[PDB]
């Protein structure tokens, strides 16, 4: 503020040592020692919020900066948040290595001839080859032959 | 930079003005410094083109050069050690840069020109003449204004006693004796306002 | 706020063939293929809990490995579903709410009543109260069930769900079948097709179900006088690990299911 | 909880209110010898005046603070230059007089 932004405060003293994220907003007087606070006194009573002035003649180590902490966590839960990924356009009629999805897979592509389930991804014969997949973004089935 | 005293902020140079005020708007014309507090310096001065100019601008420097020094420093101990070091400290680096190695160096002076031993000397009397011709001055006046302040001489006494003691320690003689009345060694600019010459 | 909650009855019942559901996406065509995983018994015993409803009943139905959950409505009386450990707003705890507008879908601490209610209603609403909000989740999704007044001068249709607890991925599996029978289960065959899953993580003990009746128009002069103890017909099975065989069509169904260890045949 | 700690704190809250009270004035003195105005003038006076008696009240305030029981230099020093006398003798009358 050019009259200056005392609104930004900061706690100078507190209770005791700090703990890792913990927060005081009590706005209590901060008796120091050898006489107690008792409402508001002198010499040993001692608010400890301090202004940040902050005005824009400041200098380089006074100005208002501005930051951002991150801190992520992982657990032994299932992953929430993760990073997109942007895939290729897609061929047909060549022997092509792809990954449609988790599962890889190789060989020729064809168009669909038999109409899927919407709740299916898999189509697959008797010896558990998989031979049908659907494809991600497009709703359409394709088939694939080694 | 060449002494080896690092740069500092250009928000500086732009937040003071150096060329003529003028008269849109009344503003004093001696050259001073403002070591505001929390990082932020001004200089005030109306620049000419005389050489004098770049001695007081050097000596500015100088004197914030000091100021920022001690910036880490609480705002009861951002000073000198006394009163005086600022002064010295400012006037060292005004007369260190009038050097002409260092004018031919940075372009200011060509060279064409050459320092003889002759011309060196009259430098070093005008030196002289500006340094060590007011050394003992200072002195007496510093001596007579510590008898005074002590409250050690007498007050009556003083019917020549500056003017015996102008005459026998520094070798000025007044031309007009002066009555009890007179306190013309008090009667100058600083002891008028209680300004020390130690 | 709540109400009244000393209220308990009980029955007691069989079922013939329902509880086959899909293994997970995949598909075949005309092939006959085996596995062993959690499944409803053939012929097993189950609780009918109570009978029919203007009724009131409290009871404490504990969970284990999976529940089959059947129940036939008109109109959808039953709106809610809790699932959870302590269910006192010590852990998470679920909450399903299949109001007409969207269905609800949250886990976490709740400090609800012992046996919690919802509505009273007409001009203004009766929303969820007298509850803890300190935890956050968030999921909404469309309302499971079918148009509400789905009735004739016959019968209609039975709603049916298995839940699934499984390393944190708890899987619901739905159908709503319609059938013309009006008596309790229907002896036919059919599936069961699964629709959603939640990374949650969160064991359970514990579950009730909830009701969404106006008590009453008015507030204070009319609420509840006379009418107590019993619940409608939502019949409860658990679940055992066996192997079970089935039936592939030439579109991908599921048309027969022929247990496993049932008789030497 | 020694008296340091409570000198230290002290120190500190007086550094920064004073060092906020001469930013104030010497920013209106500058911007004043730039473009002298008597707004200006009633800016800086009631700085300070402000912060004379700022430090007048952090003097009296640090006057109970025993200076012989500091150990650092540094504490000592400011303290020393904190329970400066100025008027600890001085009738109004011949303050005044001086004035």
């Amino acid at each position: 503020k050019p009259s200056g932004n005392y609104n930004y405060l900061y706690r100078l003293l507190r209770k005791s040592k700090l703990k890792p994220f913990e927060r005081d907003i009590s706005t209590e007087i901060y008796q120091a020692g050898n006489k107690p606070c008792n409402g508001v006194a002198g010499p040993n009573c001692y608010s400890p919020l301090q202004s940040y002035g902050f005005r824009p003649t400041y200098g380089v180590g006074h100005q208002p900066y501005r930051v951002v902490v991150l801190s992520f966590e992982l657990l032994h839960a299932p992953a929430t948040v993760c990073g997109p990924k942007k895939s290729t356009n897609l061929v047909k009629n060549k022997c092509v290595n792809f990954n449609f999805n988790g599962l890889t897979g190789t060989g020729v592509l064809t168009e669909s001839n038999k109409k899927f389930l919407p709740f299916q991804q898999f189509g697959r014969d008797i010896a558990d080859t998989t031979d049908a997949v659907r494809d991600p973004q497009t709703l359409e089935i394709l088939d694939i032959t080694p | 930079v060449s002494v080896g005293l690092p740069n500092m902020t250009q928000g500086f140079w732009e937040n003071s003005m150096l060329t003529d005020p003028g008269n849109v708007q009344k503003a004093v014309c001696h050259p001073t410094a403002w070591d505001l507090g929390k990082g932020d310096f001004r200089i005030l001065m109306c620049t000419k083109v005389t050489m004098d100019d770049f001695l007081t601008a050097h000596h500015e420097m100088g004197h914030i050069q000091y100021d920022m020094a001690y910036a880490a420093q609480p705002f009861l101990l951002r000073n000198g050690a006394n009163e005086g070091f600022h002064e010295a400290v400012g006037e060292i680096m005004s007369l260190s840069a009038a050097t002409p190695k260092h004018l031919k160096s940075i372009g200011l002076l060509s060279p064409d020109f050459q320092e003889d031993n002759e011309t060196e000397i009259n430098f070093l009397l005008k030196q002289a003449l500006t340094i060590v011709g007011t050394l003992p001055f200072t002195y007496m006046l510093e001596k007579w204004r510590w008898m005074v302040f002590k409250g050690e001489i007498p007050k009556d006494q003083w019917m020549k006693k500056w003017w015996e003691m102008k005459r026998e320690i520094v070798g000025v003689v007044e031309p007009v004796p002066h009555d009890e009345t007179y306190c013309d060694p008090a009667s100058l600019f600083h002891v008028s306002n209680d300004y020390s010459f130690i | 706020q709540c109400v009244n909650l000393i209220t308990r009855t009980q029955s007691y019942t069989n079922s013939f063939t329902r509880g086959v559901y899909y293994p997970d996406k995949v598909f075949r065509s005309s092939v006959l293929h085996s596995t062993q995983d959690l499944f409803l018994p053939f012929f097993s015993n189950v609780t009918w809990f109570h009978a029919i409803h203007k009724r009131f009943d409290n009871p404490a139905l504990p969970f284990n490995d999976g529940v089959y959950f059947a129940s036939t409505e008109k109109s959808n009386i039953i709106r809610g579903w809790i699932f959870g450990t302590t269910l006192d707003s010590k852990t998470q705890s679920l909450l399903i709410v299949n109001n007409a507008t969207n269905v609800v879908i949250k886990v976490c601490e709740f400090q609800f009543c012992n046996d919690p209610f919802l509505d009273v209603w007409m001009e203004s609403e009766f929303r969820v109260y007298s509850s803890a909000n300190n935890c956050t989740f968030e999921y909404v999704s469309q309302p499971f069930l079918m148009d509400l007044e789905g009735k004739e001068g016959n019968f209609k249709n039975l709603r049916e769900f298995v839940f699934k607890n499984i390393d944190g991925y708890f899987k619901i599996y739905s159908k709503h079948t319609p059938i013309n029978l009006e008596r309790d289960l229907p002896q036919g065959f059919s599936a069961l097709e699964p629709l959603v899953d939640l990374p949650i993580g969160i064991n359970i003990t514990r579950f009730q179900t909830l009701l969404a009746l106006h008590r009453s128009y008015l507030t204070p002069v009319d609420s509840s006088s006379g009418w107590t103890a019993g619940a409608a017909a939502y019949y409860v099975g658990y679940l055992q690990p066996r192997t079970f065989l089935l039936k592939y069509n030439e579109n991908g169904t599921i048309t027969d299911a022929v247990d496993c260890a049932l008789d030497p045949l | 909880s020694t008296i340091e700690e409570q000198a230290k704190t002290f120190l500190d809250k007086f550094n920064h209110e004073a060092e906020d009270l001469f930013y104030q004035s010497s920013l209106a003195s500058w911007n004043y010898n730039t473009n002298i105005t008597e707004e200006n003038v009633q800016n800086m006076n009631n700085a300070g005046d402000k912060w004379s008696a700022f430090l007048k009240e952090q003097s009296t305030l640090a006057q109970m603070y025993p200076l012989q029981e500091i150990q650092n230099l540094t504490v000592k020093l400011q303290l020393q230059a904190l329970q400066q006398n100025g008027s600890s003798v001085l009738s109004e009358d011949k303050s005044k007089r001086l004035n």
